[PDB]
């Protein structure tokens, strides 16, 4: 839904569980509905576009 | 706040990205590559 | 000769009234900054010593008369662009924010935003038909007046880029 784009920049937080390969995302304060799953001894580099 | 029990005995790591106001964010991807 | 195209017979479609509406606000937000980054006294009541008058209130909550200040230069600008024909619609994201939806202002920065090519051409034709308003009132008032020249009174190919910065700002401003 389209924000007002002034309140603050938009932080995405990426969090990974190298335990059990699990990548998630947070909006903001709110877990976003998209997860990876990732095989054992991947290496992930941060990365945007 | 935090568990110093938890943090020492967790393996989940975390950053974040902070897309400026005045770039539009449908042009912002975030996440992991190999 | 300032001959700025008439718009006497144009009228605004009905589907614009809330675009008035949001760039009145929005106009009245940069207004709100401008005047507390300068440093001026805020509006709790009207009191004239004291330099509070325009009252700073929400533009909900202006009266009627304070909304046509901003709603009326909007006005002559869409009626400007519509009577050179030009094709203005509200497309599907517009459609998607529709569907979507004291006094502490906020207001956008708009510098932000790119403008392409045929819309920063049309930006600098329609900064240019303002600066013709612009002379045609600076003329009408002088020879009311009988005496002086005013050295802006030139050609807007002749002006310079910092004089021209006012109608180019509006022109991207309202364009953005």
């Amino acid at each position: 839904p389209g924000q007002g784009r002034n309140n603050n920049g938009l932080e995405i937080g990426c969090v990974v569980d190298a335990a059990s390969g699990l990548l998630t995302f947070i909006a903001n304060g709110k877990e976003l509905s998209t997860y990876y799953q990732v095989e054992p001894s991947t290496k992930l580099f941060p990365a945007v576009f | 706040r935090d568990d110093y029990d938890f943090l020492m005995q967790t393996s989940t790591y975390y950053y974040s990205v902070r897309i400026f106001p005045g770039q539009e964010p449908a042009n912002v991807w975030v996440g992991w590559i190999t | 000769n300032p001959q700025p195209v008439d718009t006497s017979n144009i009228t605004i479609p009905e589907k614009l009234e809330y675009f008035i509406n949001k760039y009145a606000e929005h106009s009245h937000d940069k207004w709100s900054m401008d005047k507390l980054a300068n440093g001026w006294i805020y509006g709790e009541i009207y009191s004239d010593s004291s330099k509070v008058q325009p009252l700073m209130k929400p533009y909900k909550l202006l009266s009627e008369k304070e909304k046509e200040i901003y709603r009326w230069p909007i006005k002559e600008s869409l009626k400007t662009m519509l009577a050179w024909g030009w094709r203005i619609e509200r497309t599907r994201e517009g459609d998607s924010m529709a569907l979507y939806n004291g006094y502490s202002p906020r207001a956008i920065d708009m510098s932000n935003v790119t403008l392409s090519r045929d819309l920063h051409a049309m930006a600098e034709m329609m900064a240019e038909n303002y600066h013709n308003i612009w002379a045609k009132k600076k003329k009408m008032e002088l020879e009311s007046k009988g005496g002086g020249n005013h050295p802006l009174l030139v050609p807007y190919d002749t002006l310079t880029a910092k004089e021209k910065a006012k109608d180019r700002e509006k022109a991207q401003d309202i364009l953005k």
